[PDB]
């Protein structure tokens, strides 16, 4: 076989930083290299043929170089639509073979979270299982500090967190928080806050509701 | 158009390609500034294509038609694409070839 | 251009088998169809990269495999369909990922020219497919619970209680098109699937429903999100 | 691409012109709908243009490839100029002719 390493695991800039990401192979591979970009959920689309080949109706600030062991895709002026997962690839010999990837990260401007709580449904608790989600909206950085205040008493052992991927227009994120438990506990507290701490905000913000 | 020749002969197919004299006759009798003929078997091709020029009369035309020939052997087809300027077969002739002889230019009665 | 389908993958339980069908469509230059390149199978397991399984030429010869897949994988092509197959037997659980189809750069034939291409090429991949999933494990499929989340503002769609992925959500068929958020789902303690779905909107209101498609369970729910 | 003959003989030049079948065949191979080719020497030169029509198939092909020959004379150079279509050379042949002979067309053995 052959492998591809590619430096670094993941590159943090900011739009308009020129990037250079690294793809070295463990033997001479000539030309025959290509580079795609994936964006996440979605298919590879190709970037880079043959070392140095702009593929058509790719932007034309990608570049790449290299022969040999040696190859660097260089993205000019950094967008946020280049967020993503960036894959070098070889044919010179089966396998056909992938890098590990590299994945592109975009700062930005500090953005403030808009915070909101969620109950459950007449349906949801009628079933015998309760769920409160906190959803905390388009914020950057990516890090919030999400505890749950039930009757001001903090949540230890019974949440879940998913974030979404970096948006490719404007690099904010987004995450929810899953509290799971069941029907029975749910009659027995009235009041449930989301206190969160994010550096968008001058101090936590806690948005909360009463039983009912 | 095609011509598969099923005669079990070869078949002489005869045929035209016409040449105004000005581009006007062109477009009023093909409306095609630029048209082209093509003949096409198993071992002939030619393209034809016409040639617009001033030509002093010959039979009070200044116009021409250049005439073309092949012999189509027996199993062949033939085709005839064409743009513009075809003079096309009507009638072509199923023959087989004697030994080889010649002409005679006489008056002598038969 | 050329566009790829793949299509036929889904749960299946192990050391079973299952035939991932790749339908193309379009034509690059000179009209050519997907009958004049060489197409490989890339799979990628979930949160990790790109896996070459086979590659088949455009006439369909030259087959090559990857080790990992040699014996229990074949490739073929009927180009009358213009379309490819991987018929996988014996699936363990690290085969589960998303299957792709992807399509070489080079022609490799044009049959009513007579002209062939003496090797076969393997160079980049200028088309993919939007890939199916599979997943290879014995736990039974279950349909998804899905609870509102009533009411800038948010309303959103809770789908709690399901397995395995893919879902599929569009609210109002798309009419909310901006500052949607459907979020990645989670693995539950139960071990069933869990996903919530959002979307930004002002003072005015105005009715907004989201449409929830699980495939392997034949799902398909419109909820409502009033206040 | 030129050649100049330094073997102090004549050396013997092939090539071909291929006429695909439709434009579609044209565009995939070559990328032009119009191409030519170009052979050109001291003593020789001619212009091929590729002619597209529907042919008959022959060998199960419908395209057609046309052969061509010169002899580059000893010194001589002859270049070839192509936007398509060219079967180019690979192998020439350097040869002194002789006296002048013929083909016989037998089954005797040597």
């Amino acid at each position: 076989d052959i492998q591809l390493t590619q430096s670094p695991s993941s590159l943090s800039a900011s739009v308009g930083d020129r990037v250079t990401l690294t793809c070295q192979a463990s033997q001479d591979i000539r030309k025959f290299l290509n580079w795609y970009q994936q964006k996440p959920g979605k298919g590879p689309k190709l970037l880079i043929y043959d070392a140095s080949n702009l593929q058509r109706g790719v932007p034309s600030r990608f570049s790449g170089g290299g022969s040999g062991t040696d190859f660097t895709l260089i993205i000019s002026s950094l967008q946020p639509e280049d967020v993503g997962t960036y894959y070098c690839q070889q044919y010179d010999g089966l396998p056909f073979t992938f890098g590990g990837g590299t994945k592109v990260v975009i700062k930005r401007t500090v953005a403030a979270p808009s915070v909101f709580i969620f109950p459950p449904s007449d349906e949801q608790l009628k079933s015998g299982t309760a769920s409160v989600v906190c959803l905390l909206n388009n914020f950057y950085p990516r890090e919030a500090k999400v505890q749950w205040k039930v009757d001001n008493a903090l949540q230890s052992g019974n949440s879940q967190e998913s974030v979404t991927e970096q948006d490719s227009k404007d690099s904010t994120y987004s995450l929810s928080s899953t509290l799971t438990l069941s029907k029975a506990d749910y009659e027995k507290h009235k009041v449930y806050a989301c206190e969160v701490t994010h550096q968008g905000l001058s101090s936590p913000v806690t948005k909360s509701f009463n039983r009912g | 158009r095609s011509y598969v020749n099923n005669q079990e002969k070869e078949v002489l197919v005869l045929w035209g390609v016409h040449h105004p004299s000005n581009i006007e006759e062109q477009r009023a009798l093909y409306r095609k500034d630029n048209a082209y003929v093509s003949v096409v078997s198993s071992n002939y091709n030619r393209r034809f294509t016409p040639e617009i020029a001033k030509r002093p009369k010959v039979r009070d035309q200044s116009g021409r038609m250049n005439y073309y020939w092949t012999l189509l052997e027996p199993g062949d087809t033939i085709i005839f694409e064409a743009t513009g300027n075809l003079i096309a077969p009507w009638y072509a002739f199923a023959l087989s070839r004697g030994p080889g002889s010649g002409i005679i230019t006489s008056n002598a009665p038969l | 251009e050329v566009q790829l389908q793949e299509s036929g993958g889904g749960l299946v339980q192990p050391g079973e088998s299952l035939r991932l069908s790749c339908v193309g469509s379009g034509s690059s230059f000179g009209e050519s169809t997907l009958s004049y390149y060489a197409v490989s199978w890339v799979r990628q397991a979930p949160g990790k990269g790109l896996e070459w399984l086979s590659i088949i030429n455009a006439g369909g010869g030259d087959i090559d495999y990857a080790d990992s897949v040699e014996g229990r994988f074949t490739i073929s092509r009927d180009n009358s369909k213009e379309t490819l197959y991987l018929q996988m037997t014996n699936l363990r659980v690290e085969d589960t990922g998303v299957y792709y189809c992807a399509k070489h750069m080079s022609m490799q034939q044009v049959v009513s020219a007579g002209w062939e291409r003496a090797d076969l090429v393997g160079d980049a991949f200028d088309v993919w497919g939007q890939g199916t999933m599979v997943t290879v494990s014995s736990a039974s499929t279950k349909g998804p619970s899905v609870f509102p989340l009533a009411p800038t503002a948010a309303l959103g769609c809770l789908v709690k209680d399901y397995f395995p992925e893919p879902v599929t959500v569009s609210w109002n068929s798309g009419a909310l098109t901006s500052g949607v958020h459907t979020f990645p789902a989670v693995l539950q303690s139960s071990g069933l699937y869990s996903l919530s779905s959002v979307v930004t909107v002002p003072s005015s209101s105005l009715t907004y429903i989201c449409n929830v498609n699980h495939k392997p369970s034949n799902t398909k729910v419109d909820k409502r999100v009033e206040p």
